[PDB]
């Protein structure tokens, strides 16, 4: 059985133009492991992004953060973009702020 | 409660990690093959020679184990790809397996037994599990002795670590998918630990019951993290404010109130 990604995006602090930040894409529930997740800026992939050791839940399904510090301007817009078997195309999850 | 869980994936990747609960303390280090400590404390009261004994069996078991699955997939007919999932630890004491995402066996006393429902697959697998008794014994004296020793240790040596106070940060902003006519307010709370936490949307001392809180979710410096939302009428946001409540401000709310710019 497979079992798709969820996948929430969200800020360590305030967003606040000009000043460093991180940002985060958690994702969970997912089966099988393999899993590709990027981080993007404009729509351009992110080059140094980290992330915790693989983990699962107690239902068995997987979970991971990925992370990166990052310093926000006012032209700028992020998301989290995901692939994984159960998805037809990879998803893309936008970093919301006002 | 302390555990260990292996994550071995087949197509030959291997993961083995250890565990207070959210909080990892452990790593398997596949390439110098060695036991990293994350924390200073990670090593409990346990010495640095006995630290050597349990990384032997661990030497031995991971590879062993890895190694045993792929001879047997065969007869067990485990078919590529597949996965399989193990934890175990104490609080009692637990070992359990999963294939392909699925409870199949688990370890119950002195031998592995199957879930019932896992069909004859699991039964196959247990009579190779099982096949030599006293390394079912080692497994047993693993959890029910090792372990809770282990945990002891680990737990006053962390204590520090372990029952800090973080205070939380707070901000409000827009939510991104309001029905017509109405808007979505969104409490956002980050950097507390430990994880319980309180927020609502009030009016006044009045909670607002329509505050809908999402999961608590992690930061990499170990903190936590939380959204909690409110759908209102447009012509009704007056007057609303955020209130959150934390074990480390000590009765001292947070408060942030919908207005200014938000308006
Ligand atoms: C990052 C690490 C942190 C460590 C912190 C430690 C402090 C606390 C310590 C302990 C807390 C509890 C931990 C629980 C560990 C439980 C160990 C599990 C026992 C494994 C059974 C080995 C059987 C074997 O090793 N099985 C070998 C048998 O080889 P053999 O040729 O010995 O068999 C011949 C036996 N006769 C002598 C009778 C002929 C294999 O061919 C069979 C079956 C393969 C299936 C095994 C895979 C499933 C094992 C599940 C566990 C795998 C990883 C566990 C470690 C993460």
């Amino acid at each position: 059985i497979q079992r798709t990604p969820k996948i929430q995006v969200y800020s360590r602090h305030p967003a606040e133009n000009g000043k460093s930040n991180f940002l985060n894409c958690y994702v969970s529930g997912f089966h099988p492991s393999d899993i590709e997740v990027d981080l993007l800026k404009n729509g351009e992939r992110i080059e140094k992004v980290e992330h915790s050791d693989l983990s699962f839940s107690k239902d068995w399904s997987f979970y991971l953060l990925y992370y990166t510090e990052f310093t926000p301007t006012e032209k700028d817009e992020y998301a989290c973009r995901v692939n994984h078997v159960t998805l037809s195309q990879p998803k893309i999850v936008k970093w919301d702020r006002d | 409660s302390f555990h260990v869980i292996w994550i071995a994936s087949f197509y030959k990747q291997n993961l083995v990690s250890g565990w207070l609960s959210d909080l990892q303390t452990h790593t398997w280090d596949s390439n110098s093959s060695t036991i990293v400590f994350l924390w200073p404390w990670s090593r409990g009261n346990f010495s640095n020679e006995e630290w050597k004994e349990l990384e032997t069996l661990f030497r031995i078991r991971t590879i062993r184990s890895f190694e045993g699955i792929r001879r047997y997939a065969h007869e067990l007919q485990f078919e590529y790809p597949f996965e399989i999932q193990v934890t175990g630890g104490c609080e009692g004491s637990f070992l359990q397996l999963a294939y392909q995402g699925s409870d199949f066996v688990s370890f119950q006393n002195n031998s592995w037994l199957p879930y019932p429902v896992a069909g004859n697959m699991a039964k196959h697998f247990c009579k190779v599990l099982n096949q030599n008794q006293h390394e079912n014994d080692i497994t047993h004296n693993l959890l029910s002795d090792t372990c809770p020793r282990f945990i002891l240790g680990l737990l006053d040596a962390g204590k520090a670590h372990l029952q800090r106070q973080v205070k939380p940060e707070a901000w409000l902003s827009h939510g991104p998918s309001p029905g017509p006519g109405h808007l979505q307010l969104v409490c956002h709370v980050s950097g507390f630990y430990p994880k319980p936490v309180w927020v609502m949307w009030m009016r006044g001392e009045q909670e607002q019951q329509g505050t809908q809180r999402g999961d608590i979710l992690p930061s990499a410096d170990g903190t936590w993290y939380l959204r909690a939302t409110l759908e209102v009428a447009a012509g009704e946001a007056a007057d609303l404010s955020c209130r959150v409540k934390h074990s480390s401000l000590e009765g001292q709310d947070i408060v942030l109130y919908w207005e200014g710019s938000l308006v």
